[PDB]
């Protein structure tokens, strides 16, 4: 689980939410507030 | 924190523009007679620098 995935040679490690709606997620955990990164399975 | 390097008469002047992570800088220095504002004349800023930083930049501020 160490391994994780979320322009041309942009970086951005930043925390802040993927939203799937328009919600007051307000960078906060929830149904249809979802943290950026994801773990690789390996 | 990932980078760091080391190297009114005089109107010292510099141009600033970012591209792709590179991050160009260019300049030129001159006496002058008059001090208030931009005298006129023509000469061209010449290279100096290209730092591959990658920062996505939207503000500055000069350091007094
Ligand atoms: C500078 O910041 C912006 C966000 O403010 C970055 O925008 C992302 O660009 C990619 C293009 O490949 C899009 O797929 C993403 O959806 C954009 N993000 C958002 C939140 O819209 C931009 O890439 C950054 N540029 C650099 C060079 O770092």
């Amino acid at each position: 689980y160490n391994y994780r995935y979320r322009k041309p040679f942009e970086r951005d490690i930043s925390t802040e939410i993927y939203q799937a709606g328009s919600k007051p997620c307000n960078g906060v955990e929830g149904f249809n507030c979802y943290f950026p990164l994801q773990s690789y399975g390996f | 924190c990932t980078f760091e390097y080391v190297s009114f008469k005089n109107l010292r002047e510099f141009v600033f523009k970012n591209i792709d992570g590179y991050f160009k800088i260019y300049s030129k220095h001159t006496p002058i007679n008059l001090v208030r504002d931009l005298p006129q004349g023509f000469s061209a800023l010449e290279p100096l620098v290209d730092l591959p930083i990658g920062i996505n930049i939207t503000r500055f501020q000069t350091l007094l």
